[PDB]
């Protein structure tokens, strides 16, 4: 992780780097993510989690996530943490059923 | 049949047979329920026809 952080810090052409963290449930992923983010030491840090988004409506979520991506394009060094993608997009295998609009918005973001 | 041991015997035999009938009914019912469960499992435990 620290290696990647330095890479984004220094390079002039690699202006966007994406990571994925996967493993079994209960493996303790978000702790690692947060620790990397903290120890990085960048000016601008932010977090999108399902935990905030309860009870609000579809238009409201798409609006919120759009806003958060707007705000990050000041401050020429930035970090974002997106927690638990699958539950943000409403996955349940039975149908399967889920919300496609949200998925697309993230895919384009 | 309270006062004639033969009548009482007849009654008790009827009782036994009726009880066996009841047991059979119960068994059938239970088996069918158990089978309906496995079929209801079969149909939906898989990817489904295109959305509504
Ligand atoms: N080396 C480690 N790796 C991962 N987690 C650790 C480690 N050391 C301690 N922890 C513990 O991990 C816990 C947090 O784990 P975390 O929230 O990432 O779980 P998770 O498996 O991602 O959760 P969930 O399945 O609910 O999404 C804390 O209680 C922390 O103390």
């Amino acid at each position: 992780g620290a290696r990647y952080v330095r890479q984004v810090r220094e390079s002039d052409k690699s202006r966007l780097v994406s990571l994925l963290i996967h493993g079994p449930a209960g493996s303790g992923k978000t702790a690692l993510a947060a620790e990397i983010a903290l120890k990085s030491g960048f000016p601008f840090i932010r977090l999108i989690s399902p935990n905030e988004l309860s009870g609000m409506s579809e238009s409201a979520k798409i609006a919120y996530i759009d806003n958060t991506f707007r705000d990050a394009y000041k401050s020429p060094l930035n970090i974002l943490v997106i927690d638990s993608l699958e539950t943000l997009v409403d996955w349940v295998p039975i149908g399967p059923r889920f919300s496609n609009n949200i998925l697309q918005m993230l895919k384009v973001a | 049949g309270i006062h004639d041991t033969n009548k009482q015997a007849q009654a008790e035999n009827s009782r036994q047979r009726f009880l066996k009938l009841i047991q059979d009914y119960r068994i059938v019912d239970s088996n069918y329920k158990e089978e309906n469960k496995e079929q209801a499992k079969r149909q939906y435990m898989i990817i489904q026809p295109e959305a509504t």
